[PDB]
C-alpha cells in the first residue's frame, strides 16, 4: 500500500531506483554540485501524490533546491539546520514535531566533509536508530554525502548493511561519472556490487549504456 | 543472539517464494535448491553474513554418497569485495619503509599472512621470497589461497 | 460508598491501560502541539 | 457531598499509576510468570542426542 520511490537518475534500471518506503539508503557523491545536481534530479523525479522533503546545511534551502515546471509534485517541505552534529542527532524529534512522517521520502544533502566529524561509533547508533525509526513511522530516508576520502566511513557504511537498505557511491572521472551499487533492497528484488556509468547532459543524470 | 535454520521442502511455493523475495528485512538470506535428476541447483537469491551481501547466484552441487559437495565451477563470483583496498603484505616487502597508507598491514613471514590470508576477499597479499627452499611451501599456499578465496583476490 | 469507589476504580484501570497503550500516539500529539523544533527549522513549503 | 466528590478523585488517581504501573510492567509480569510455571506446551524437548 506505501508507494515506492525513485533516484533521480535517468535511463536507469528499475531493480537499482525504487527505494520501498520504510528504510534508509545512502549515497556518496564526489562533489558538491554533483550532490545538488542529484538531489534536484531526484525532487523532480517523484509522483505527484509523493510527499517528500529536503534538509540542507549552512545554506537557505530556498536558493539552492530548485523544481521542475513539467513534471514532479506540486509542493516540497524543505527544511534547515545547523551544520552540526546536534542537527542530525534531533533530526528525529525535529521533523515529527513539524510532521506526520508517515509515508514520506526525506534527502538529507549535507555540507562538503560534513559527515568527516562524527565518530563511527556515533554514527553507528544515529543508524540503528534512524533504521528503528524508518520500520516505525514507515517512512525512508536517502543521505547525500559529498565526500572525498571516506573508505574508512565506507567501510562502516558496509559493516552496518543491516540498518541501511542500499549503498551506493558516484565518482567524477573527467567526462563521465562512475556508480558504485554496494548493494540495494528493493520490491524487486535485492543487488550486489555493480558498477555501472553514469553521465551528466544537461544537467540530467543519464545511464551511459 | 541465537541463530535459525529454516529448512522448508515444498514443492509449488512460487507464490511462498515471492513472498520471501519480499521478505528482506525479516531474512538474512533466501536460498533454494532444485534437483534436476542428476544434481542439485543452488540458487541463492540473496545471501549475508560478516563477509558482506550476496545476490543472485546460480550453483550446482551433487550428493556423493550422502555428503554435498559443489560441482568443480567452484570459480563463482565472491560477490561481496570489501577489502578491495587492503594490502596485506610481509614486513621484507616495505624495506624498511613506513607503511604507506592505513591499508597496509604488515606480517612477520609468510605463514601469518596466509592465515590472515585465508580470511580475505578481495585484498592484495604481496609475499616476500628470500631463499629457495620456500618456493614450494609459497607454492602450496598460494594454491590453497586461489583455489578457496576465489578470482578477485 | 466503597460499591461506587471500586466502580471507579476498575473505570480507572482499563482506561489507565488504553490510555498507556496510546503512548506513542499522546507523545505525537503533543510533539505536533507545543511544536519545540531546536535545531531543525522548516525554511518553507516551495512550489 | 463534597467529601464524596473528594474521595471519588483520590481513587481516580490512585488507580491511574495502578493502570500506568500495571501496563509499564505487563512485558516484565508475563516474564516472571513464565520461569515460575507458566505452560511449556506444544513443543517438546526430545532428549540430548549426544
Amino acid at each position: 500500500v506505501d508507494p515506492v520511490f525513485s533516484i533521480g537518475i535517468s535511463s536507469l534500471w528499475d531493480e537499482l531506483r525504487h527505494m520501498p518506503a520504510g528504510g534508509v539508503w545512502w549515497f556518496n557523491v564526489d562533489r558538491h554540485e554533483d550532490a545538488i545536481s542529484l538531489a534536484n534530479q531526484t525532487i523532480a523525479s517523484q509522483a505527484e501524490t509523493a510527499h517528500v522533503a529536503v534538509i540542507s546545511m549552512d545554506s537557505d534551502p530556498a536558493k539552492i533546491f530548485q523544481l521542475d515546471d513539467s513534471q514532479g509534485p506540486e509542493k516540497i517541505k524543505l527544511f534547515s539546520m545547523l551544520n552540526h552534529e546536534k542537527g542530525l542527532y534531533y533530526l528525529t524529534r525535529d521533523l515529527q514535531c513539524s510532521i506526520d512522517p508517515h509515508n514520506y521520502l526525506f534527502i538529507l544533502v549535507c555540507a562538503n566533509n560534513a559527515w568527516q566529524n562524527i565518530p563511527a561509533e556515533r554514527l553507528r547508533s544515529w543508524l540503528d536508530k534512524m533504521n528503528k525509526w524508518s520500520r516505525l513511522n514507515h517512512c525512508s530516508l536517502l543521505v547525500i554525502n559529498p565526500g572525498n576520502n571516506n573508505d574508512k566511513q565506507f567501510s562502516l557504511l558496509l559493516e552496518e548493511y543491516r540498518s541501511l537498505f542500499g549503498l551506493a557511491s558516484l565518482r567524477f572521472q573527467g567526462d563521465q561519472h562512475l556508480l558504485d551499487i554496494a548493494f540495494w533492497c528493493n520490491e524487486k528484488g535485492v543487488s550486489a556490487r555493480q558498477q555501472l556509468s553514469v553521465q551528466q547532459q544537461n544537467g540530467i543524470w543519464t545511464l551511459v549504456q | 543472539h541465537c541463530s535459525l535454520l529454516v529448512i522448508n521442502p515444498g514443492n509449488n511455493n512460487d507464490k511462498q517464494f515471492s513472498l520471501l523475495l519480499e521478505e528482506y528485512r525479516s531474512l538474512f538470506g533466501l536460498a533454494s535448491l532444485r534437483f534436476q535428476g542428476d544434481q542439485h541447483l543452488l540458487d541463492i537469491a540473496f545471501w549475508c553474513n560478516e563477509k558482506g551481501v550476496s545476490a543472485r547466484q546460480q550453483l550446482s552441487v551433487q550428493q556423493q554418497n550422502g555428503i554435498w559437495t559443489l560441482v568443480q565451477s567452484e570459480e563463482a563470483e565472491i560477490q561481496p569485495r570489501s577489502d578491495e583496498k587492503r594490502i596485506l603484505s610481509n614486513v621484507a616487502v616495505l624495506e624498511g619503509a613506513p607503511p604507506l597508507s592505513e591499508h597496509w598491514q604488515l606480517f612477520n613471514n609468510n605463514e601469518v599472512l596466509f592465515n590472515e590470508a585465508r580470511t580475505a576477499q578481495a585484498a592484495t597479499v604481496v609475499f616476500s621470497l628470500q631463499q629457495n627452499a620456500q618456493i614450494e611451501p609459497l607454492a602450496r599456499s598460494i594454491h590453497t589461497l586461489r583455489r578457496q578465496r576465489g578470482s578477485a583476490m | 460508598i466503597i460499591e461506587i469507589i471500586v466502580v471507579c476504580a476498575l473505570i480507572f484501570f482499563p482506561l489507565g491501560y488504553l490510555a498507556r497503550h496510546s503512548l506513542r500516539r499522546i507523545r505525537d500529539t503533543l510533539r505536533l502541539f507545543f511544536a519545540k523544533p531546536r535545531y531543525v527549522k522548516p525554511a518553507g513549503t516551495l512550489r
